[PDB]
């Protein structure tokens, strides 16, 4: 009759409170979604045709301006040398934080869920809901429960 | 469930970003040579402003990667409290040592 098992409680601090600080993963989401939002944010104004630039003006408004913008010209030198490499570092750094965000988005999302029971994220104090409140818990987990 | 929608705007817009990462050198002087024309006939505020926001994006970007120190402290949860097993049969081992009183 030790039919009571604490697997509940395991997940009585998993259960809902998460909730009742719902908005401490949006916080770091926004973050995450901070690189998306800056690179929206740097592709609005002049790389709004970026977004065309992948689809239909790959051939055409490339090429045009080393030849027609400079023949018609020849206060146009300064600022293209210095923006464009930290759009392409940031194209550099979207890469690799896309890479990073599916292996981090859901880090922050789900690690809210494991606040309250932040022993058990822990690995030094997983134990007292893996071996002390226990001895029914692991009922479910027979095997790995001995 | 959340999980996969954001990942889901991850994943397209890493996917609709796939020839920026080398087509994003189209503006290097395009975005000086549209200018260029014009001014000497007879576009430098995307250039100058976005200088900016580059900073506000490392700094955003730097979340990104600074998290990736904490991408060991959410996932640990479910998997901590399985593969401890041997430190948990442990201190109920010593539980053990109580019953053999003998």
């Amino acid at each position: 009759r030790m039919l009571e098992v604490s697997r509940e409680e395991a997940e009585r601090k998993r259960m809902l409170d998460e909730r009742a600080n719902y908005r401490h993963k949006q916080a770091l989401l926004e973050a995450y979604d901070q690189q998306c939002d800056e690179a929206t944010r740097i592709f609005a104004e002049y790389h709004k045709r970026l977004q065309v630039y992948v689809n239909q003006a790959n051939d055409a408004q490339r090429s045009v301006n080393s030849s027609n913008e400079v023949l018609s010209s020849l206060a146009t030198v300064i600022p293209a040398s210095e923006v464009v490499v930290d759009i392409s570092n940031s194209a550099k750094d979207f890469i690799e934080k896309e890479v990073s965000a599916f292996f981090q988005s859901p880090d922050n999302s789900l690690y809210m869920l494991p606040a309250t029971p932040q022993g058990l994220a822990r690995d030094p104090s997983a134990i007292p809901s893996i071996c002390r409140i226990s001895a029914a818990l692991q009922y479910p987990a027979g095997l790995e429960g001995s | 469930g959340q999980i996969t929608a954001i990942e889901d705007s991850l994943s397209a817009r890493n996917l609709q970003m796939n020839g920026v990462l080398g087509r994003l050198a189209s503006t290097s002087q395009e975005l000086a040579h549209y200018h260029s024309g014009e001014e000497d006939g007879i576009n430098m505020l995307g250039a100058f402003s976005l200088l900016k926001v580059i900073e506000s994006e490392l700094q955003g970007y730097l979340s990104a990667t600074r998290s990736r120190v904490g991408r060991c402290s959410a996932l640990i949860q479910a998997a901590s409290d399985v593969q401890e097993q041997g430190a948990v049969d442990d201190r109920d081992s010593f539980l053990h040592g109580v019953r053999d009183l003998l």
